[PDB]
RNA sequence: GAUGAUUCAUAAUAACUUUUCGAAUCGCAUGGCCUUGUGCUGGCGAUGGUUCAUUCAAAUUUCUGCCCUAUCAACUUUCGAUGGUAGGAUAGUGGCCUACCAUGGUUUCAACGGGUAACGGGGAAUAAGGGUUCGAUUCCGGAGAGGGAGCCUGAGAAACGGCUACCACAUCCAAGGAAGGGCAGGCUUACCCAAUCCUAAUUCAGGGAGGUAGUGACAAUAAAUAACGAUACAGGGCCCAUUCGGGUCUUGUAAUUGGAAUGAGUACAAUGUAAAUACCUUAACGAGGAACAAUUGGAGGGCAAGUCUGGUGCCAGCAGCCGCGGUAAUUCCAGCUCCAAUAGCGUAUAUU
RNA sequence: AUACAGUGAAACUGCGAACUCAUUAAAUCAGUUAUCGUUUAUUUGAUAGUCAUGGUAUAACUGUGGUAA
């Protein structure tokens, strides 16, 4: 009949309600689906300004019924037909399916909900969760919403049960070495942790696991009672009601922190100096585009006629679009009557709107704009910068100028890239500042949702997001470690993510090692370093210190490795065999690509997806150190010779289905308790820049692929870097350096033709590092025969080359002459008669292989262009000679 | 209807009524019984930060 | 060989064909021989198939017939008009169409044109089994099935089917796409193929053809709401007339009392019908306040320790649910008397 | 039922599926012919001499999937 639910559940509502902060709760359970209506109508009994909207996020097929209103009408009506059901009957699950406002979205699809908010989050599979997805959804479900998990898997309620009976025992059964949960582990685990979450049955009976357990209904709230950030909001509006006519839009402004930063810019605007920047940098959901919507509404009041805005792509700037058309809406524009919307022509922008005029008082154009381009903001008024760290970092220092500079970047955004990229640019800003004035503004305050809410505190403890690097003041009372007295220590993954604390915060370290280390990192990265079993963590600690007394450490150096070989063959069968085979190996595939070489798929090696330094320490050699006691470790020299020892298998203790039926790991583990298996080498694919091509030099890495397009996110091409380990045949990796740099010297041509010729000697360089590290000297290049010289240069094209050897004809002739002869040169089948200069060097590939101006090469040299020509007549001089 | 019962739910005051409309029973029946929390229970176990070393029940 | 009549039927001869058709089928029987081969062939029926005839239709065609009007005399070649030859087309005749060729065809006897209320007329139609001309049935004629256009399937459609393009509406969507075509109502149901008849491989199935029932005073029907007595008490009842008066004679009683009758109803059955309702028939109950409780209108009083108004005491007028106490309180002109229509009976306005 | 043999879903095959809005007086309609000037699903009556048994292609049905549909 009628069961009296649990107090807990309608109090944990009404206090998200009243608190404005968000639930979440998981039904297990067969008939979750049939608890949903319930808490939906118990979220609209709690509140009638509750938004309707809810949102249903699936991984493959629905839950047992249809989205589509024909076919489920259709149905009904057959059953009528058969005479099943009522003539006028309806479950009350089909008459909220019916009724109410839903979104339905695949896991995969989940960027097109990212604008929308939505009052309910209902994500239907939990084995498929992704921080991605987890994220993007949560970020959607407004203040007081609910957002509900469904358990309806039997392996993942046996795993929930053996984990809160033993927080020490885990539920893997029938698992080989595949994709093991530990991400899902340590979300169940922190469920306890969340003080906004209920876990309950299909009966809605709560159960004791979760945060809420001790949960209280709070008292009414008064209708005099204001929160004080709304109070300060209420006083920000009664200025804004004195000021005018930025009041209207100051009102519009939903936090203190949007007002704060609206009036910063309103103060540039007024000030409407060329060398004056805003910098405003802000969270995700914090309102930055509608600051910027205010600032570009507050230009146009002041009677700004250029105003440029430049995006990655302008589906990150439609919402900026809204906001504006917002904004001027509120100072009294209208759509169709003063100003009109000129929508993109390109297809590919999927018309989004480019050009926006203003028709009343002068011409004012609002214009989007390319990244790249920055020689038609020479008439620029005011230009927001918006994902100026999305934006490359050079076409970002060419963009700088003598203009209105809005700049717009997404510190701890969900995608780690933004973040990691606005460290850099906040880098570069300072940088910036030292010329150009510069003030910086940060958005904390969400407007969705109240602040200091627990689901996104809990989120974002989970998810690692906000953790930020921090220097320690035990290693800078010690001083910086000697990397020769610093050691190597394996990171056990599953204690990792056991959720203890102390393995938190290690991990919280480690993560901000490498967010502040890397530029590019989405919250995927961690679902795959932990759920992957190719995927081996390791960390560079300080020397062990007795004063320490067993304190946690700070970790120097994290590597993360990829196995891709022969050995993840059998890991790729069984894949295949369990479905789908989740992207293995990268290197050998590219290199198979690249060279068609059979003994590669036999090889076996490990790629380094990332090595994390801490930006603090400068030149430390603390990663280079790293990179050779990870080469030692797998050669073997930590390993211990002798094999009586116990391998001393630290898995935790796997609860199996008989077990049912019827003491955590080390955190940390010496190089000598596992051995390695037998790697033929290391690889490493990295964006190519000077700096880390120069260490990934030192470290002796022989370069064998650079990619012919560079990235559009970074800007950098992507290159691959090999290193045989001792004891292995070198020939391939020599045979593969020497094919490299030939196709390097073809391809100076055409897509190279931007890097600079130090750069261009230094890929050279390092390719040639394999022919200097071969042992076998038989291999060697050909000199250049009298018939070849003959048949690849004219006899009088060689009289024209000794005329202007003797400096009597002009530039224009032997710009013909020139190309053919460096590739001679860097080919070096002319021989060791003739040694140019480094510099000497740098021209010749710059004129022949990069096809570069002379006017450009010494500007780029720094040295005067008279002295550039002589050089050039020096070095084809000694080609005369050699000749 | 707020004072009325509209699907299946009923509210009293501040109480509100619901319909309710093996092996896995039997463990969810044993979920209920525990009374014990997780978090609670990772103030018990405790962490060991080498192969051989003082284990740590809490982060200092 | 037919026929009033043929180049028709039929029979040939030489050919021709994207050329056909001349049973590779099905269930009931296990037939009669001797050759016992397991050979020969054995009967009733299904569904095919050729051509001709028949039937069912249909298309053209023939003559005979329908209003008013010259305040409508020329019409046709102004989608060729009238013919001829040949062709195309069609199921087929044909200006049906196309070349070429002649030139015609219709008529003041009204060709031709206009109006026709042409919801019209037709003995079309059964009647009017004694309404004065009236009922009932049948044909209306055409077109469409969001709107133009092209196409298709079939013995039969330029299909209430489908398809394409175009035009206009409009619906769902995850925004990528997908599908759709109104009628009744105001100022719509249920039961059924039992009858009647039709359609299928067919007796059997199916038919919102068709039948039956329900809500729906209205215009208007045949009743009932009592019929016989008995006793007691009283001396007046009625008619006419301006009054004066006159005429007349078993009448009056809210008096008592007796048994008999039965309709409305309540309700058993059978009949009835595919089933049921209804009808017909029908046991058992069914009146004294016959409370098993008839209305509608008209005429006239009378009453107070009551109220109002006008006065040449005690009057006159208007009137009076109201008095002085009292609402379980009071049994009072006993419920004041009389008249008329009666399941009907008044008012207002118009009109003979 | 040692080919099937009773009753038979699905499927193949065969047959049937021929209300609204506008008003014309040789037009329509009514009769009356003609078809030696035509077409036939059906019904009915006729009608055919000129290998102990050929080859496939699929539905229903299995299964693997795509889609909001």
């Amino acid at each position: 009949a009628k069961k009296a639910i649990d107090s807990r559940i309608p109090s944990l509502i009404r206090n998200g309600v009243q608190t404005k902060q968000r639930s979440i709760f998981v039904i297990v359970g067969d008939r979750a689906r049939n608890q949903l209506p319930n808490l939906h109508y118990l979220m609209m009994s709690a509140d009638l300004k509750m938004n309707k909207s809810v949102l249903w996020a699936y991984k493959k097929k629905l839950l047992g019924f249809t989205s589509h209103r024909k076919k489920r009408e259709n149905k009904i009506k057959k059953e009528i037909k058969r005479g099943t059901r009522e003539v006028n009957e309806m479950d009350p699950f089909e008459s909220f399916i019916s009724n109410q406002n839903i979104r339905y979205v695949y896991y995969k699809e989940s960027e097109k909900i990212l604008g929308n908010t939505y009052g309910m989050c209902i994500l239907q599979d939990f084995e498929a969760l992704t921080p991605n997805l987890l994220a993007r959804t949560i970020e959607t479900v407004e203040g007081g919403g609910i957002v509900v998990i469904l358990l309806k898997s039997m392996s993942s309620l046996k795993q929930l049960y053996t984990m809160t009976m033993d927080v020490h025992a885990r539920y893997r059964t029938e698992a080989h070495g595949d994709v093991v949960a530990r991400f899902n582990e340590r979300f169940i685990l922190s469920l306890g942790s969340n003080p906004n979450c209920l876990v309950v049955d299909d009966e809605l009976n709560v159960l004791p696991l979760s945060g809420a357990k001790n949960v209280k209904p709070l008292p009414p709230k008064e209708d005099d009672e204001l929160p004080p950030k709304q109070l300060e909001l209420q006083e920000l509006k009664e200025s804004l009601e004195d000021v005018q006519p930025a009041g209207s839009l100051v009102s519009l402004s939903k936090t203190v922190n949007q007002a704060h930063a609206i009036l910063s810019f309103i103060d540039a605007i007024s000030e409407k100096t060329l060398n004056f920047t805003v910098a405003l940098t802000a969270g995700r959901g914090r309102g930055k585009s509608a600051a910027l919507g205010i600032s570009i509404a507050a230009a146009v009041s002041h009677g700004y006629s250029n105003i440029f805005v430049t995006s990655p792509s302008p589906e990150n700037l439609k919402t900026l679009f809204e906001f504006i058309f917002k904004g001027f809406d509120a100072l009294g524009y209208q759509e169709h009557i003063d100003y009109d919307i000129i929508q993109s022509t390109n297809p590919d922008f999927n018309k989004a709107i480019v050009r926006v005029d203003i028709k009343r008082d002068h011409r004012q154009t609002i214009q989007y704009i390319v990244p790249q381009d920055h020689q038609v903001l020479g008439q620029a008024e005011l230009v927001v910068i918006d994902e100026a760290a999305a934006i490359p970092l050079p076409i970002v220092k060419n963009l700088l100028g003598p203009y209105l500079v809005f700049m717009a970047s997404t510190i701890n955004g969900y995608e780690g890239t933004g973040r990691s990229l606005s460290l850099k640019l906040i880098q570069q800003l300072r940088n910036q500042n030292n010329s150009r004035q510069l003030r910086e503004i940060s958005l904390d305050e969400p407007i969705r949702y109240a602040p200091g809410d627990p689901i996104e505190k809990w989120l974002n403890k989970l998810l690692c997001l906000d953790v930020t690097l921090i220097k320690n003041p035990r290693f800078a009372t010690r001083g910086t470690p000697h990397p020769s007295q610093c050691n190597l220590f394996v990171v056990n993954r599953d204690t990792l993510f056991s959720y203890h604390p102390v393995s938190e915060n290690f991990l919280e370290k480690m993560m901000a090692l490498y967010v502040s280390s890397h530029y590019k990192n989405s919250p995927n990265d961690l679902q795959l370093m932990s759920d992957a079993p190719a995927h081996k963590l390791f960390v560079l600690l300080p020397p062990i210190d007795p004063k320490d007394g067993g304190r946690i450490p700070d970790p120097l150096c994290v590597i993360q490795i990829a196995l891709e070989g022969e050995i993840s063959k059998e890991s790729v069968r069984n894949s295949l065999s369990r479905g789908q085979r989740a992207g293995g190996d990268l290197i050998p595939w590219l290199i198979s690509q690249q060279f068609q070489d059979e003994e590669f798929a036999s090889l076996s090696g490990a790629r380094i997806v990332r090595i994390a330094t801490n930006p603090e320490y400068a030149s430390m050699g603390y990663g280079s150190r790293a990179i050779e006691l990870l080469r030692d470790y797998f050669e073997g020299k930590f390993t211990d010779m002798s094999e009586d020892v116990r391998p001393k298998d630290y898995s935790i203790k796997r609860v199996s289905d008989k077990e049912l039926a019827k003491t955590l790991p080390p955190l940390l583990l010496k190089l000598s308790e596992q051995p390695p298996h037998y790697l033929h080498y290391l690889g490493v694919s990295y964006g190519l820049t000077q700096s880390l091509h120069k260490f990934w030099k030192n470290n002796s890495f022989v370069p064998v692929y650079l990619r012919q397009t560079a990235n559009d996110l970074t800007g950098e091409h992507t290159c691959v870097m090999l290193n045989v380990l001792e004891g292995r045949e070198s020939n391939w990796l020599v045979e593969f350096a020497k094919d490299f740099r030939k196709r390097f010297l073809s391809l100076l041509s055409y897509d190279f033709h931007k890097f600079t010729a130090v750069q261009a000697l230094s890929v050279i360089e390092s390719s040639k590092k394999a022919q200097d590290l071969s042992d076998d000297e038989k291999h060697d290049n050909k000199e250049l025969t009298r018939t070849h010289l003959d048949d690849i240069f004219s006899p009088f094209d060689l009289k024209r080359l000794d005329s202007y050897s003797n400096n009597l004809l002009d530039y224009h002739v032997i710009g013909d002459m020139i190309p053919m002869l460096a590739l001679l040169y860097f080919g070096d089948k002319m021989g060791d008669s003739v040694k140019l200069s480094s510099v000497q060097s740098a021209i010749l590939l710059a004129i022949g292989l990069q096809r570069k101006n002379i006017d450009t090469i010494a500007k780029e040299l720094n040295l005067p262009s008279n002295q550039t020509i002589a050089m050039f007549a020096k070095i084809m001089r000694k080609m005369s000679q050699y000749f | 209807a707020p004072m009325s019962d509209v699907g299946g739910v009923l509210m009293d005051k501040d109480a509100v009524y619901i319909d309710i409309g093996g092996e896995g029973e039997k463990l969810m029946t044993g979920l209920q019984s525990v009374e014990q929390s997780i978090a609670e229970k990772f103030d018990g176990v405790g962490l060991q930060l080498f192969s051989n070393g003082t284990e740590l029940h809490e982060v200092a």
